DNA sequence: GCTGGCACGACTTTTGCACTCGTATATCATGCTGTTGCACATT
RNA sequence: GCCGCG
DNA sequence: AATGTGCAACAGCATGATCGCGGCAAGCTGATCGTGCAAAAGTCGTGCCAGC
């Protein structure tokens, strides 16, 4: 399985096929929910909660 | 056989669908005719005056 | 506690019947790794890269 | 004379009755619909 | 639900 | 020169993602009360006649 942690991501690039490649954070716990940090390809930071 | 219902229900066949039949038939957008079948707002008819 | 113990143990993702023929398959069988399970990740769920 | 299955007056059991309080995800690939932003013609 | 067979 | 209208981009949701076959366990797990009364139905301890 995903050793818990921190783990980024590209996603390849290819999601609003503007070539704008996103990156997201995640923090994966032992036991818990995690967090997600995504970029908007309009620049704009954004955080998933569960 | 057959079960009276007592109360009239809504057949989620029709009203739950992409082209929501009972939705364009009454002209107007599905979120409304959702949230007046659970109770979340009233409808009023007629009242002319 | 011994409910909880006892479903884990007979009826879970990763609690299996033991292959017999031979010894190699039950040696085999007793060091296997696996993808899938409870924390794990579905097999549809899985892509060409993992 | 001896014996072994039928009915009757208490007892015992059932039943409508309908009546209220009372832990998780991470497959992409596609098409369709709805909301909001923006360019163009108008008095 | 799991494992395997072509 | 300020204003209303039609067109387009982005987000959310529905849909479907091969065919046969074989074997093994564990769930498959699953209940609305009582009510207290007539009304009925059934049952039991008892006495009856008919056969050996």
């Amino acid at each position: 399985h995903r050793s818990p942690g921190v783990f980024f991501d590209s996603d390849k690039g290819k999601t609003h096929s503007s070539g704008k490649v996103l990156y997201n954070a995640r923090i994966i716990p032992y036991r818990g929910s995690w967090l997600d940090f995504e970029f908007d390809p309009k620049d704009n930071l954004f955080v998933r909660i569960d | 056989g057959h079960i009276e219902l007592a109360s009239p229900t809504a057949h989620i066949w029709f009203l739950k669908s992409l082209p929501s039949r009972i939705g364009l038939l009454l002209d107007m957008p599905l979120r409304d005719i959702e949230r007046v079948l659970y109770f979340e707002s009233y409808v009023v008819i007629e009242g002319g005056m | 506690i011994s409910a909880a113990v006892k479903e884990f143990f007979g009826s879970s993702q990763l609690s299996q019947f033991m292959d017999q023929n031979n010894p190699l398959s039950e040696i085999t069988h007793k060091r296997r790794i696996s993808a899938l399970g409870p924390g794990g990740l579905t097999r549809e769920r899985a892509g060409f890269e993992v």
